[PDB]
């Protein structure tokens, strides 16, 4: 079941494998035709459950609109038992993207320091994602700092009702290097040391 | 400077009133077992004794939420409906 | 009088009612964040332009820094709280308590004479044109 | 320092959507006439045309709000029935 | 300075989510066919698929859009019904 | 923009507008349709030019 989870991620995620529609219909049949004659589903949902977070928290534009046949195949191959809380997740997007307006209109408002730009921000459940995990804590680099900073501040003035955390083993960043400014990429791992190598060059690991 | 950081994607995690120091049910703690529990080891086989989750981010023993479903299941901390999202802190 | 004008009345007075809800949101809002620590202890009120006749709020005055920074924090929370709210700063209103300091004896200026104490404070012997 | 402030009793005011730039029911301004007087002399005496607030803190011209208050008057800008609770910016 | 520019009236164009990179509907690019095109010759003349721009300056290949506009018609990248503005980048 | 209204990107063109230029015995104000500023600009910084340079 988790090589069957894998093989729909990559059928979901990669557009090039089955371009035409009507050939990715008739695969996606025969992929749930061949899940009907597997057993443990269990261990299929949860699979399927961590592909659709780490899809859904990378870059997105994926499809936006295979995810309704999805979510259509599995009512009627699951039921109404592990649906239900997919399509929760679901809604948990559309919140983080709404917070993310949330946090875009707040910036407008005030964004007192300049960390706070085009903060791509999200906001989700603990319950529906697996991110039980919360809790790297680890410094963070002076702008984007502040900018948590804000955002938590506006979030609470808002719904007061919600212990924000922070962690660091989810998202993404873009880092605009400088002959031309080629801007980088930063899985908000590697944005610490980068950060501590802006400060002062030359370290080590035990820097 | 030489790396300036242009856009940030965080993801902001939140829980409604989880109580960490307090069951709102038991009112003993997030962890270390419940009222009906009491002592850890008992006979009780790695303490079946877990945390509960629903989808109204509350968290308590399972063995506290447990007893609210036989009665009225409306999440006392809140107008939800309990659900079963979690299990395990 | 009927129900001409005592209706206006209640609603000024359910405006006050709204000012001292604002007062506490504001105050649980410092009290969770509030970067500003010019907040230390914050009594702010919100009014409507209809029912007050507050149409003068245009008074274009400098704020003291501690104050400064507190109705930084206040304009930030509260436009979080309800975007959709033209907050407009004005002084002909309201009040402050001052503490001075052999005993640490506290003032207070109703809001007209906190910028040139200020002023005071950052620099004496000052003068009308200063 | 000598002088110290540590309570502060301010007042706040605020409007929902006036549209200082732009009478929401004519698109002209909030002042400067509406679409119906154009011409700020005229015959007008003193220009009869000001400025209407309702309890939901909306501002139109007198004469825009006026032309609506014979069909369905629910202040278009939001659910509140509109009120005159103030004459003049 | 002899010359000092004082005013300037520029004016300034945007667009929403158009992903030069990436067709939002197909995912291969804004330009060089789609999906159901593949080949750029085959038999086309002259490769008719062209890139669609709504009111909601969202761009996709035309035949992208066109497979849409049968079922709901949103434009999925936000709440606003789509439109054809603009044919051609 | 990127810190208010962070849904789209700008492009830049000098195919529309115009400019007002303050030139400077009275200050007159020229006026330039966004196509005459780049050459402007430069002979301010050094005239003297041609059309290589
Ligand atoms: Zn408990
Ligand atoms: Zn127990
Ligand atoms: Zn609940
Ligand atoms: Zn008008
Ligand atoms: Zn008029
Ligand atoms: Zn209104
Ligand atoms: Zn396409
Ligand atoms: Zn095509
Ligand atoms: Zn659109």
């Amino acid at each position: 079941p988790e090589y069957l989870s894998l093989f729909i991620d990559d059928k979901l995620k990669k557009g090039v494998k089955g371009l035409t529609e009507q050939e990715v219909e008739t695969i996606l049949d025969k992929a749930m035709v061949l899940f009907r004659f597997m057993q443990e589903k269990d261990v299929f949902e949860r699979y399927y459950k961590q592909h659709l977070a780490r899809r859904l928290l990378t870059n997105k534009s994926v499809s936006d609109d295979s995810e309704k046949n999805m979510i259509s195949k599995l009512k009627t191959e699951c039921g109404c038992q592990f649906t239900s809380k997919l399509e929760g997740m679901f809604r948990d997007m559309s919140i983080s993207n709404t917070t993310m307006d949330e946090f875009r209109q707040h910036l407008q408002a005030t964004g007192v320091s300049l960390g706070g730009v085009d903060l791509t921000v999200r906001v989700l459940t603990t319950g529906y994602w697996p991110t039980q995990s919360a809790t790297p804590k680890c410094n963070i680099p002076p702008a984007p700092r502040h900018a948590f900073e804000i955002f938590r501040r506006f979030y609470l003035a808002k719904h007061s009702g919600r212990q924000l955390t922070l962690q660091h083993h989810m998202g993404s960043a873009d880092l605009n290097a400088t002959t031309r400014k080629h801007i980088l990429q930063v899985s908000t791992f590697q944005m610490t040391i980068l950060m501590l190598f802006n400060n002062r060059e030359k370290y080590t690991f035990e820097e | 400077k030489r790396f300036e950081v242009k856009k940030w994607n965080a993801v902001a995690l939140w829980a409604w009133d989880i109580v960490v120091d307090n069951c709102a049910i038991c009112r003993n703690h997030i962890m270390d077992l419940c009222i009906e529990c009491q002592a850890n080891q008992a006979s009780a086989t790695s303490e079946e004794c877990t945390v509960a989750w629903g989808v109204c981010n509350h968290a308590f023993h399972f063995h506290c939420i447990s007893r609210w479903l036989k009665t009225r299941q409306v999440c006392p901390l809140d107008n939800r409906e309990w659900e079963f999202q979690k299990y395990g802190h």
